[PDB]
C-alpha cells in the first residue's frame, strides 16, 4: 500500500514533466501566434462585456 | 481554454506505461510466511520423573 | 486517475481579471512588499499576487500600501500585479472542522479534502457584550485530580496556564481533551464540549506526535487541531490564534459550548514583534509593539459563557504562556495575566521531584473557581484545599524536635500530594475522583504507606467498583453528596482501609 | 477453571504453611501462574487471522 502511494506520487511527477514538454510545444507552434489573436479576440469581447 | 487545450493535449498524447510487479517488490516488504511453532518432545519421561517425585518428596514439618 | 482529477481542476480554471484596482510592487523587502496602487482597499483585506502569494494589508499609507506576505520572499519581485480579493480576512467555518487538522487558512494538512464550512467568517469580531453574557455554573473537568479540585475550572472562563518551557505544557492540555472524551461521548450537547487546539510556533514533527496521540485516544471526531507551524510564516502565526477563535465562534453561535486552548500566546507576541518592527511601528516594552496587549485582550475577550438570550452557548478558554526563565514579571506574562480570570502555575522543582502534574496549587488561583465546581467535590474538598495549606507550612519542618501536630499534618500533607499525582496522558472521572479524595480528607490514608498509596488508589477503585458501583452511579447521577451516600461512603472506606 | 488452578494453588501455600519443605511449591505455583497468563494475554492479543483484501 505504501509504494501504491508512492507510486501514485512518481506518476504525478512524471506527468508534470509531460506538462513542460507540452508547454514547450505550445509555444513553439504558430499555436503561440493563433492563440494570441484568440486571447485578443476573446479580450475585446469580454472587455466590452464591461 | 487554450489552457485547457494544453492539458488535454498533453494528457492524450503523453500516456505513461506503468511499472512491473517486481520493481514494486523491491520496494515493498516480500513476505516470508512462518512455518511451524515446532513441536516440542515429552517432558520428564520414564519412571526417572515418578521415582524422583516419590522419593524426593519428603520435606513437611514436624 | 490522478490525470482525470487534473483535468477536471484545468476545467475549472476560466477566472478572468474584471478588476478596477491593481496593485504594480514598487519595492520588495523583508517580506513587506510596498505596493503602488490600491487606491481604494479595504483594511487588512486580503490580496493575491502574481505570484499567488496571500497577503494582508495592515499599513495602508498615503502614498503606498504595505501588504505584508504571509508567502516567501523568491515568489514575488517588483512591478507585481496585485489583485485584491476584497475579502477582509475570513475563514471557512462550520462543524466540518471537527476532527480535522487544517492550517490556519483552512486548508486540510491531514488532506482530508475541502472544509465542510457552513460560513466564512471574518477573523475580528468584537467580544460578546455585558448584557450578552451571564454567570458561570457550568463545569469543566480536566480529570487531573488536583486541577478540578484545588482549581475548579467552569465554561465560557479565561485561565490561565503559565508555566516552564515544554515541560509538558502541552501534555497537562492534551489530558483535558482526553477527559472530554468521556462526556463527548454522552449525548446531551451539553455534555459536548468540541475541543480546538491552537498549535502556534510548534514543529510538524511536534504537531504530528499530537496528532498521533490524538487519534490514539480517538479525540478527533470532536477535536480541531488550528496549526501554525514552526515553519508557517510569521503573518499566518500572527493571525493564527485570531482565525482560531472565529472556528470556535460557528460552535457558540450556534449555542454549543466548546473550550479553544491557545498554546502558547507568547509565541503570537513574537510574530507580531516581527510583523511591526518590520513596519516600523515603535517598538515598546520588552522589545515587544506597544498594542500587544491590545491584540492579546481582544483575543482572549472573544471567550465567554453567554446569556441564555444567546442561547447559554460559550466558549471556554485556557490560554498557555511560557515562561521564560520564570520571569512573571516579564511583560507579555503580566499583561496576559491581568487579562486571565485565575492562572495555574507549575512549578520546576514539582516537576524535578516527580510530581506530574507538576502544578504548583500554591500560586494557582482561579477567579471563577468552585462557581462551577460538581457539588459533591466541592463538598469533599474544602477541607483538601485547607490541609495542603499547612503542609506547605510543615514543609520547612522537613529538617529533629518537632511538635506531633505539625507531623501529622506533614504525613497527611504527603500523602495527600502522592495522591493527587496522575500519570501523564490517563484522564479520571469525577464519580472516581470523589471517593478517592473522601479517604484522604478523612485521614485514612495518613495511615496508609506512601509506597502503598499507588496500589491503593487502583484497588480502592476496584474495591468500589464491585463493592459499591452503586455509590459509583448514585454519584454519577445525583452529582451531589448527600449524608446518607457519604454514610454508605464512610463504610466502604473503612472496609477498604481495613484491607 | 482457571479459578481452581490458582484457588488449589495458593490453597498450596497455606498448607505448606503447616507443611514447610516448600522449594517446589513455588515452582508449581510459578509455572502454572505464567503459563496461564501468557495464554490470555496471547489469546487477547490475537491478530485477526486473515489477510485483510477487503479494503487493503
Amino acid at each position: 500500500v505504501r509504494y501504491e502511494a508512492s507510486l501514485r506520487q512518481l506518476e504525478q511527477r512524471q506527468l508534470a514533466k509531460s506538462v513542460i514538454s507540452r508547454v514547450q510545444s505550445e509555444l513553439g507552434n504558430p499555436k503561440f501566434q493563433e492563440k494570441v489573436l484568440q486571447q485578443s479576440i476573446s479580450e475585446i469581447e469580454q472587455l466590452l462585456s464591461k | 481554454n487554450v489552457i485547457q487545450d494544453l492539458y488535454l493535449r498533453e494528457l492524450k498524447d503523453t500516456k505513461l506505461a506503468p511499472s512491473t510487479l517486481q520493481d514494486a517488490e523491491g520496494n515493498v516488504k516480500p513476505w516470508n510466511p512462518p512455518q511451524k511453532p515446532n513441536l516440542p518432545e515429552l517432558e520428564l519421561q520414564g519412571p526417572e520423573a515418578l521415582k524422583a517425585y516419590t522419593e524426593q518428596n519428603v520435606e513437611t514439618a514436624h | 486517475e490522478v490525470s482525470s482529477i487534473l483535468e477536471e481542476r484545468i476545467k475549472g480554471v476560466s477566472d478572468e481579471a474584471n478588476l478596477n484596482e491593481t496593485g504594480r510592487v514598487l519595492a520588495v523587502g523583508d517580506g513587506i512588499a510596498r505596493v503602488f496602487g490600491l487606491n481604494n482597499i479595504q483594511a487588512e483585506e486580503l490580496v493575491e499576487f502574481s505570484s499567488g502569494v496571500k497577503g494582508m494589508a495592515l499599513n495602508l499609507e498615503p502614498g503606498q500600501v504595505g501588504i505584508v506576505l504571509f508567502g516567501s520572499d523568491r515568489l514575488v519581485k517588483e512591478g507585481e500585479l496585485v489583485k485584491r480579493t476584497g475579502n477582509i480576512v475570513d475563514v471557512p467555518v462550520g462543524p466540518g472542522l471537527l476532527g480535522r487538522v487544517v492550517d490556519a487558512l483552512g486548508n486540510p494538512i491531514d488532506g482530508k479534502g475541502p472544509i465542510d464550512a457552513a460560513g466564512r467568517s471574518r477573523a475580528q469580531v468584537k467580544a460578546p457584550g455585558i448584557l450578552p453574557r451571564r454567570s458561570v455554573h457550568e463545569p469543566v473537568q480536566t480529570g487531573l485530580k488536583a486541577v478540578d479540585a484545588l482549581v475548579p475550572i467552569g465554561r465560557g472562563q479565561r485561565e490561565l496556564i503559565i508555566g516552564d518551557r515544554q515541560t509538558g505544557k502541552t501534555a497537562v492540555a492534551l489530558d483535558t481533551i482526553l477527559n472530554q472524551k468521556r462526556w463527548n461521548n454522552g449525548s446531551d450537547e451539553s455534555k459536548k464540549l468540541y475541543c480546538v487546539y491552537v498549535a502556534v510556533g510548534q514543529k510538524r514533527s511536534t504537531v504530528a506526535q499530537l496528532v498521533q496521540t490524538l487519534e490514539q485516544h480517538d479525540a478527533m471526531k470532536y477535536s480541531i487541531i488550528v496549526a501554525a507551524t514552526a515553519s508557517e510564516a510569521a503573518p499566518l502565526q500572527y493571525l493564527a490564534p485570531f482565525t482560531a477563535a472565529s472556528i470556535g465562534e460557528w460552535f457558540r453561535d450556534n449555542g454549543k459550548h466548546a473550550l479553544i486552548v491557545y498554546d502558547d500566546l507568547s509565541k503570537q507576541a513574537v510574530a507580531y514583534r516581527q510583523l511591526s518592527l518590520l513596519l516600523r511601528r515603535p517598538p515598546g516594552r520588552e522589545a515587544y509593539p506597544g498594542d500587544v496587549f491590545y491584540l492579546h485582550s481582544r483575543l482572549l475577550e472573544r471567550a465567554a459563557k453567554l446569556s441564555e438570550k444567546e442561547g447559554s452557548g460559550s466558549l471556554t478558554a485556557l490560554p498557555v504562556i511560557e515562561t521564560q526563565g520564570g520571569d512573571v514579571s516579564a511583560y507579555i506574562p503580566t499583561n496576559v495575566i491581568s487579562i486571565t480570570d485565575g492562572q495555574i502555575f507549575l512549578e520546576a522543582e514539582l516537576f524535578y521531584k516527580g510530581i506530574r502534574p507538576a502544578i504548583n496549587v500554591g500560586l494557582s488561583v482561579s477567579r471563577v473557581g468552585s462557581a462551577a465546581q460538581v457539588k459533591a467535590l466541592k463538598q469533599v474538598a474544602g477541607s483538601l484545599k485547607l490541609f495542603l495549606a499547612q503542609y506547605r507550612e510543615v514543609a520547612a519542618f522537613a529538617q529533629s524536635d518537632l511538635d506531633a501536630s505539625t507531623k501529622q499534618t506533614l504525613v497527611r500533607g504527603e500523602r495527600l500530594t502522592q495522591l493527587l499525582k496522575q500519570n501523564q496522558y490517563s484522564p479520571l472521572a469525577t464519580e472516581e475522583q470523589v471517593p478517592l479524595i473522601y479517604a484522604g480528607v478523612n485521614g485514612h490514608l495518613d495511615g496508609i504507606e506512601l509506597s502503598r498509596i499507588g496500589e491503593f488508589e487502583s484497588s480502592f477503585l476496584s474495591y468500589l467498583k464491585s463493592n459499591h458501583n452503586e455509590l459509583l452511579t448514585e454519584i454519577r447521577e445525583k452529582g451531589e453528596l448527600s449524608k446518607e451516600l457519604l454514610a454508605s461512603l464512610k463504610s466502604a472506606t473503612e472496609s477498604f482501609v481495613a484491607t | 477453571a482457571k479459578s481452581a488452578a490458582n484457588k488449589l494453588d495458593w490453597a498450596k501455600v497455606i498448607s505448606s504453611l503447616r507443611i514447610t519443605g516448600s522449594t517446589a511449591t513455588q515452582l508449581s505455583s510459578f509455572k502454572k501462574r505464567n503459563d496461564e497468563a501468557r495464554r490470555q494475554l496471547l489469546e487477547l492479543q490475537s491478530q485477526p487471522t486473515e489477510v485483510d483484501f477487503s479494503h487493503y
